[PDB]
């Protein structure tokens, strides 16, 4: 950073612990790691103005491993579907909503 | 020096006790025969899932079964 | 002081800053700035004078709310990326709070309050402190994340800095708040500059501090909060009369000596930047803090104020000595013009 | 803001109903800020006391807009010259003059004119020669 | 700015790439720069302090001309590499990416034609 | 329910609205001790036993008491009537119902979801907050050694400042 | 659409025991029913798919239901008053059916030719050959891009010097 | 079922990797009885 | 937690905005400037949660240790305030003007 | 769950209690019935910079068991140290006094 007295020192005790991707206690990996690692092995040698726009979709991806957003309207969608239909009994409740079908180990 | 314990022994009988614990514990552990285990009992629990490496023949050691004499055997845990 | 807690205070009050350089996660960057918060306030309160008690509940105040939002921006920024650090995806609202928040702490433009009247209250020692030693830290942060903050809004608080530090300054007579009014105005250079050349951010901080640091210790030994106060120093130490002089006129922008040259480069940067509007504007009313510099060059130097008969026992006594650091931080400052190629 | 902008959008002297409007309205906007940090610092005595300050700020900015708006549609419209800095200063000096009534005062006129109408005056010309305010940073 | 730059020594001072650059002169009229700008540091202070100015701690006098010089050569060694560091940085990219920076060709005045505005 | 979480969150909002109407010192204390309460109990429904107690026990009786301890010994001079207050703090209790009505009706929404405990492992264990937090002597013990110096410093500035 | 198993595909004969008989007969589940256990990890944290090594996991449900198979015929009965202490407990310790194990190990020692591990011989990292080819670019990687190219040469003393405002440097 | 309106595509995933997104408890159980989002969104916590 | 997350977001503002309207006794100020801490403390223990991102539970208690030391600054100047004024009213504080 | 009900049922039997309380039942001036302690405060402040000293070392019992055993030990041993320190810094100031 300002003063970079951690590399130079060789220390790292402010380094190891600042993304997602990073040593999770028990080797427990976060949600996501998959994609910060692609979007950050892509994002090294490439500096940020051009970690910014090439290196979108790795990041496009990650925004949505995360925040979980386009999922939703896709769900919600899906599910005001299945409102509108079910009210007009266009639609029923599946076997699975009847529960049974065979839960399974 | 000697002489002054005696009065705080006898009147204070409580900080000479809370120094003189505060640091035993500080040197029991680093002249302890077994000290070294407590790394070790700690490290041995297999708390997640050993994955197992692909088989190329170029590894003696890694035992491949789990019965093999080969391996991170502890007959030590055992009556440590 | 026990120089126990003398000691315990100043290394967390230099800690505090240094922490927040070296580290990167942010959050031990805020952590820097709390220590500076909590270090910095039991100093204010040293005579403990009703005064001072007034001053450290404000900066606590003012300090405390600002490290909220900094720390919020980094919680944000946390959910907007798993990362604990601002990086080019950052919304752009996360960033604005940390200038408004940061502009807080350093005192900036619209936030520019409390640093006049804590500086009012303080001893002129921690005033220099909370002066200089203070200012790093934050802008420490600012300068690391310049790449992605706004152009618009740093400018507008640069503008307004200047003109609230320039304006308020020319009424104040006090000295301390004469000095606190042309920190923010220096201020606000540097911020101006950050989003295009934050090096020259270091230099107009530098040559701040090696102006600032002088001038202070100038005020302090006469230990004089008023500008009569200083303006009888010809009788009681007449060699300070032609530094303190040279200074304050490096303080504003003047041309043979060191001042110009932050002035000047981040002009040469602006316009390199195209932006001939807002730097116009800066330099024309940085002609305004010269005036207040010149009324008390005036009463200081080029016109001898009447002074108490008690000043003739004053002089007899020995005059305890301003220490090297005033030379060596006067002549580096007041001089090194001819030396700038190499300074930028 | 699609709107603000629209006032340069058609070319000046055209439209003056909309230049009014738009020019009105910043200054209102102005108004209420001024008023407001006029009255968060420096406050009133009596809530009352406080609304009329607020309305006056904002009247008397909303005035200096529109006569500055009305003046230099107007000028350019009776010119029939769209593009010429003097249009705007004759609205900028109008637009001090108002400030200056508001005020009560023939000096603040005198300033108001001179410097007000010099500062929009620059406007066209900013925008003639197409100066950048506040730009982005391209080093 | 220049930070960030590949091989970027992350604390040092001056990288010994900078031994490949001529060392400053020790004569370099900025280093004598420096040592008046020093030797006039110890003046002053002995003002300031009230002492006979010229003739009054001429060991001090000796420690400011040359501590000052001695900062000098070192600084200016380095700020020499930084702008020497410039060019290589930037005459690099001028061919790396030739095409943005092309040579011109200058039409000989006689082709040119600027207009003659006659002051009559 | 499935809103679980968010009927929580609403009275986390109307507990913070009662701070932000400056009730009386102490009687608002009790607002902070209560929404700590329920943020206390929103951490636990993610799973985060230790986090969640944590604040339960610290800020909840331990900062928030000594706070109002003080505010008995000062700043509890207890010279507007709180219930104008309350009646105020009604208006909000309803006026936030507004602005989340207008993306009420814009709509995430229809109450809460599988927003919460997005993923956790239906096999496995020392899966459980507490080893994170436990990282400060692992692989974190740069917060741990910062956070030291604060309350030891803390100490020192305590006494300057009484002094 | 995302590739998702025909459920046809995913019916398995299965397990279906309660979990106390699986932590009675774990222990010796991990003796046998090793190799087919292994390959199916080998592939799990190779091939970080569910959707690719079903294969394999069709072969986990198959070797356990034959370990049980055997059970069920040789050494059943003492088996059944194993698990059937050891699911009272709310952990389902073996420190409590201790005299259980030894009955049902002597039972199995003598038939079946097996022998239950030692403390720690099923923590240990066995290497496990199989012929799944590595899965290369898992995650999928989409290219890298190029790191910005590097200027290159030697320092050569700044041409005409510092060139800042008339300082001849 | 549900889908026969236009400008839908079953099995969209929303992702581009195409590597295997670990289904989110919400997508795995939701659509389905209101009981099972509970127990698998509150079966541990409330105990045993 | 999407939605969640804005309540307690709101939660801090509306404390912003209590911290930036005083009124009367400073010990309500000093109450509201915790109450963004707990709101602080609660988003960063939330997401850290649903991130299952365990590297980073150290920073949700962090937080909670500087900043009760913090209030404890605070509040110390508070009891200096109700010692020489006694009254601890945000409103005789401007000997500084 | 059952831990709702539980607590809630105490708090019912709470509010009975009182609610019964004030009923049963069913003027003569029989309602009729400072400075600070600065002593209190510090020993309130003692306990806030002491209660967020538990606070980080109750991690102590999940850290036993990490493998770097020696770490924690070291680690610890300075927080209840500097914390002891502080503490009898307070002693010589006599701020533990009452
Ligand atoms: C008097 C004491 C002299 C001691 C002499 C010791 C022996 C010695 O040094 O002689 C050999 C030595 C041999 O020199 P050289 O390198 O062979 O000379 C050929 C150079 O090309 C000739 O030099 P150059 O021109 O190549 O030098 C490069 C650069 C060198 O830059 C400098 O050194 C600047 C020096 C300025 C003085 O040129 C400039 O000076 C650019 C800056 C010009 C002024 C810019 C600022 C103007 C406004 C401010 C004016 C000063 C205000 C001060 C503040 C207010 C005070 C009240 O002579 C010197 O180096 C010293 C020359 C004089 C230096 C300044 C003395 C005053
Ligand atoms: C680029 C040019 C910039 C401008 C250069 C010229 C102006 C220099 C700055 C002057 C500023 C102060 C003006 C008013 C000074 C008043 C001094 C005074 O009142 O006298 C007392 C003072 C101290 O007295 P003391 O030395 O203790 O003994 C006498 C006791 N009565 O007596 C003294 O202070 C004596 C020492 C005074 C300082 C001597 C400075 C001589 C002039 C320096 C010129 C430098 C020119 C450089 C040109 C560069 C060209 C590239
Ligand atoms: C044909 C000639 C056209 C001339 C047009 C310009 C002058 C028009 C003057 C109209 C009358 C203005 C006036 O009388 O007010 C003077 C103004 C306020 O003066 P005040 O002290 O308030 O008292 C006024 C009491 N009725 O005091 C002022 O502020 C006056 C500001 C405008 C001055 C205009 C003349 C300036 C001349 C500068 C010459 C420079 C060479
Ligand atoms: C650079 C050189 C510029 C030269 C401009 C020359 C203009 C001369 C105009 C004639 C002189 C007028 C004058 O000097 O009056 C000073 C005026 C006196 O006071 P008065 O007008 O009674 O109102 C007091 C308000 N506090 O004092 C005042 O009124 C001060 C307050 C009014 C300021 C009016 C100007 C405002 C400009 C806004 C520009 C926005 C862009
Ligand atoms: C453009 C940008 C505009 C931004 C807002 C500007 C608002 C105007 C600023 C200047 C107002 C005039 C000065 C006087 C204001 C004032 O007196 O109110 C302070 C308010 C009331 O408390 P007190 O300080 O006791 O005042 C009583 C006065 N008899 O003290 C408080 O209100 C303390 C906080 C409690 C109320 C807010 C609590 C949070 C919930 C708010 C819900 C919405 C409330 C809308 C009102
Ligand atoms: C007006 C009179 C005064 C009124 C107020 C009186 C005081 C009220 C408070 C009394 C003391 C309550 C203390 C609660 C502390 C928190 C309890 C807790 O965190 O444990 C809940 C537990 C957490 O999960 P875990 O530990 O993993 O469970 C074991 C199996 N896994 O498992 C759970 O998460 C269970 C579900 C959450 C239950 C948390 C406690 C809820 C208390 C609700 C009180 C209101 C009842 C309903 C209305």
């Amino acid at each position: 950073p300002f003063l970079d007295i951690q590399k130079k020192l060789g220390i790292s005790l402010d380094r190891h612990f600042m993304f997602l991707s990073a040593e999770q206690p028990y080797k427990n990996a976060a949600r996501c790691h998959a994609f910060e690692k692609e979007w950050i092995e892509c994002a090294h040698g490439i500096g940020g103005t051009r970690a910014k726009k090439e290196c979108k979709i790795e990041f496009d991806d990650f925004e949505e491993c995360l925040l979980r957003y386009k999922t939703m309207r896709r769900m919600h969608d899906i599910k005001k579907q299945r409102e509108k239909l079910m009210k007009e009994g266009k639609y029923t409740p599946p076997p699975h909503h009847s529960g049974r079908e065979e839960p399974r180990p | 020096i000697s002489a002054f314990l005696k009065n705080a022994w006898a009147k204070e009988p409580v900080l000479v006790v809370s120094f003189s614990v505060w640091g035993l514990a500080i040197i029991m552990p680093m002249i302890s025969p077994y000290t070294k285990y407590a790394s070790m009992i700690n490290k041995a629990t297999p708390y997640n899932y050993p994955v197992p490496v692909r088989d190329d023949g170029n590894m003696p050691d890694v035992p491949s079964h789990p019965q093999d004499p080969l391996g991170p055997s502890l007959d030590w845990l055992k009556n440590l | 002081m026990n120089p126990i807690t003398l000691a315990i205070i100043y290394f967390t009050i230099f800690l505090g800053p240094v922490i927040t350089m070296s580290s990167t996660n942010l959050m031990l960057m805020w952590v820097g700035l709390e220590f500076s918060l909590l270090a910095i306030i039991p100093m204010l309160i040293n005579k403990k004078n009703p005064r001072s008690t007034e001053a450290a509940t404000k900066y606590f105040v003012t300090q405390a709310t600002a490290s909220m939002i900094i720390l919020l921006a980094i919680v944000l920024n946390y959910k907007q990326l798993g990362t604990w650090m601002f990086q080019q995806q950052t919304n752009g609202l996360i960033l604005n709070m940390t200038l408004m928040a940061l502009s807080m702490k350093l005192g900036l433009a619209p936030f520019h309050f409390w640093l006049p009247e804590v500086t009012q209250g303080i001893p002129l020692h921690m005033g220099l402190i909370l002066l200089t030693w203070q200012k790093i830290a934050p802008l420490s942060i600012l300068i690391q994340i310049y790449p992605l903050l706004n152009s618009t809004i740093i400018l507008m608080l640069a503008i307004t800095s200047i003109f609230m530090g320039a304006w308020g300054g020319l009424n104040q007579t006090q000295m301390r708040k004469i000095m606190a009014y042309s920190s923010i105005a220096h201020m606000g250079w540097m911020l101006a500059i950050l989003p295009y050349n934050p090096s020259l951010t270091l230099l107009n901080l530098m040559i701040y501090i090696i102006l600032t640091a002088p001038m202070f210790m100038a005020l302090m030994l006469n230990n004089s909060m008023t500008i009569n106060s200083i303006s009888l120093l010809w009788n009681k130490t007449p060699a300070m009369l032609t530094m303190i002089s040279l200074m304050l006129l490096s303080l504003g922008g003047l041309p043979p000596l060191t001042g110009f040259l932050p002035k000047w480069i981040i002009i040469t940067e602006l316009m390199k930047n195209n932006c001939l509007i807002m730097a116009t504007l800066m330099a024309m009313m940085a002609l305004l803090n010269l005036f207040f510099y010149t009324r008390l060059i005036y009463s200081t130097s080029l016109t001898m104020f009447p002074t108490n008969n008690n000043s003739k026992m004053m002089t007899h006594q020995t005059k305890t000595k301003p220490n090297l650091m005033f030379s060596t931080l006067a002549i580096m400052s007041t001089m090194t013009l001819p030396l700038a190629p190499q300074l930028i | 803001k699609r709107f603000f902008e629209s006032y340069h959008e058609v070319p000046d002297g055209t439209q003056c109903h909309r230049k009014t409007y738009i020019t009105t309205a910043l200054g209102g906007i102005c108004g209420i800020i001024g008023s407001a940090y006029s009255v968060s610092l420096n406050p009133a005595d009596s809530t009352l006391e406080a609304v009329a300050r607020v309305g006056r700020y904002t009247f008397t900015a909303a005035a200096i807009g529109a006569m500055f708006g009305l003046t230099t549609c107007v000028s350019a419209q009776v010119r029939e010259k769209p593009d010429d800095p003097l249009n705007y200063f004759i609205g900028g000096c109008a637009g001090g003059l108002t400030l200056g009534a508001r005020t009560h005062s023939y000096g603040t006129a005198a300033m108001g004119c001179v410097y007000m109408g010099t500062a929009a005056a620059l406007f066209k010309i900013g925008k003639l020669e197409g100066w950048e305010l506040f730009p982005t940073p391209k080093v | 700015m220049m930070n960030g730059r590949p091989g970027h020594e992350p604390l040092k001072f001056l990288p010994d790439e900078a031994r490949s650059l001529p060392p400053p002169k020790l004569n370099d009229p900025r280093l004598v720069y420096m040592g008046l700008l020093g030797y006039c540091t110890g003046l002053m202070d002995n003002m300031l302090r009230m002492r006979p100015v010229m003739r009054a701690g001429l060991h001090r006098q000796l420690l400011f001309v040359t501590s000052f010089v001695f900062a000098g050569y070192f600084y200016l060694k380095r700020q020499n590499y930084l702008y020497a560091v410039k060019d290589h940085d930037m005459f690099g990219y001028i061919k790396l990416h030739p095409e943005d920076f092309p040579e011109k060709e200058k039409k000989t005045y006689a082709e040119i034609l600027e207009p003659f505005h006659p002051v009559r | 329910m499935n809103n679980y979480i968010f009927v929580l969150s609403s009275l986390f909002l109307v507990g913070c609205l009662g701070l932000a109407l400056k009730p009386s010192p102490i009687y608002g204390g009790l607002g902070l001790i209560v929404s700590g309460f329920v943020g206390c109990l929103m951490v636990l429904g993610f799973g985060g036993s230790f986090l969640g107690l944590m604040v339960f026990l610290i800020y909840l009786g331990g900062m928030l008491v000594v706070f109002g301890y003080t505010t008995a010994m000062a700043t509890e001079e207890y010279p507007g009537s709180n219930w104008l207050i309350l009646g105020f703090l009604v208006l909000g209790v309803i006026m936030e119902v507004f602005l989340i009505c207008v993306l009420n009706y814009y709509d995430l929404g229809d109450g809460l979801g599988d927003w919460l405990m997005y993923e956790v492992d239906d096999v496995g264990v020392m899966l459980e907050g507490g080893i994170g937090v436990a990282a400060m002597y692992s692989c974190a013990t740069w917060m741990m050694v910062v956070a030291g110096w604060s309350l030891f410093a803390g100490i020192f500035i305590i006494i300057e400042i009484t002094r | 659409i995302v590739e998702l198993p025909t459920l046809e595909e995913l019916k398995v004969e299965e397990v279906k025991v309660s979990s106390a008989v699986l932590k009675a007969a774990a222990h010796h589940y991990g003796a046998q029913c090793d190799k087919t256990n292994k390959e199916f990890m080998l592939c799990r944290w190779e091939e970080k798919d569910p959707r690719r090594c079903l294969k394999e996991g069709k072969l986990v449900n198959g070797c356990a239901l034959n370990f049980f198979r055997q059970i069920k015929s040789h050494c059943a009965e003492p088996f059944t008053e194993y698990w059937t202490c050891l699911d009272y407990s709310n952990m389902q310790l073996f420190r409590h059916c201790r005299q259980q194990q030894a009955k049902f190990d002597q039972c199995v020692l003598d038939k079946l030719g097996w022998v239950r591990p030692d403390l720690g011989q099923l923590s240990k990292v066995t290497k496990v050959k199989t012929d799944r080819p590595l899965p290369e670019n898992p995650y999928h990687s989409r290219a890298r891009p190029e790191p910005n190219p590097v200027i290159e040469g030697d320092l050569k003393p700044a041409k005409h010097g510092t060139r800042f405002f008339f300082w001849t440097v | 079922i549900m889908k026969d309106v236009p400008n839908w595509k079953v099995g969209e995933s929303v992702f581009h990797t195409t590597r295997w997104v670990p289904p989110l408890i919400g997508e795995m159980y939701g659509l389905r009885t209101k009981e099972e989002m509970s127990n698998a969104n509150f079966g541990f916590t409330w105990y045993t | 937690m999407p939605s969640t997350f804005f309540n307690l977001t709101m939660a801090f503002s509306l404390s912003l905005l209590g911290t930036l309207m005083f009124r009367s006794h400073l010990m309500s100020t000093l109450l509201c400037l915790e109450g963004m801490v707990l709101s602080l403390f609660i988003m960063t223990s939330v997401t850290s949660l649903n991130s299952n991102s365990m590297s980073s539970m150290p920073i949700p208690i962090t937080i909670l240790v500087f900043a009760a030391c913090e209030a404890a600054v605070g509040l110390a100047l508070l009891v200096k305030v109700s010692n020489t004024y006694g009254t601890d009213y945000v409103q005789n504080l401007n000997l500084l003007q | 769950m059952n831990l709702y009900t539980v607590i809630f049922i105490n708090i019912l039997l709470s509010l009975t209690l009182i609610l019964v309380a004030f009923w049963l039942p069913q003027y003569s001036e029989k309602a009729n019935p400072l400075p600070f302690s600065m002593k209190f405060f510090l020993v309130a402040i003692t306990f806030l910079l002491f209660d967020l000293e538990i606070a980080l070392l109750l991690p102590l019992p999940w850290a036993i068991q990490t493998i770097k055993t020696s770490t924690m030990m070291i680690m610890a041993f300075i927080l209840v140290t500097i914390l002891s320190l502080g503490l009898a810094y307070e002693w010589t100031q006599k701020g533990l006094e009452w």
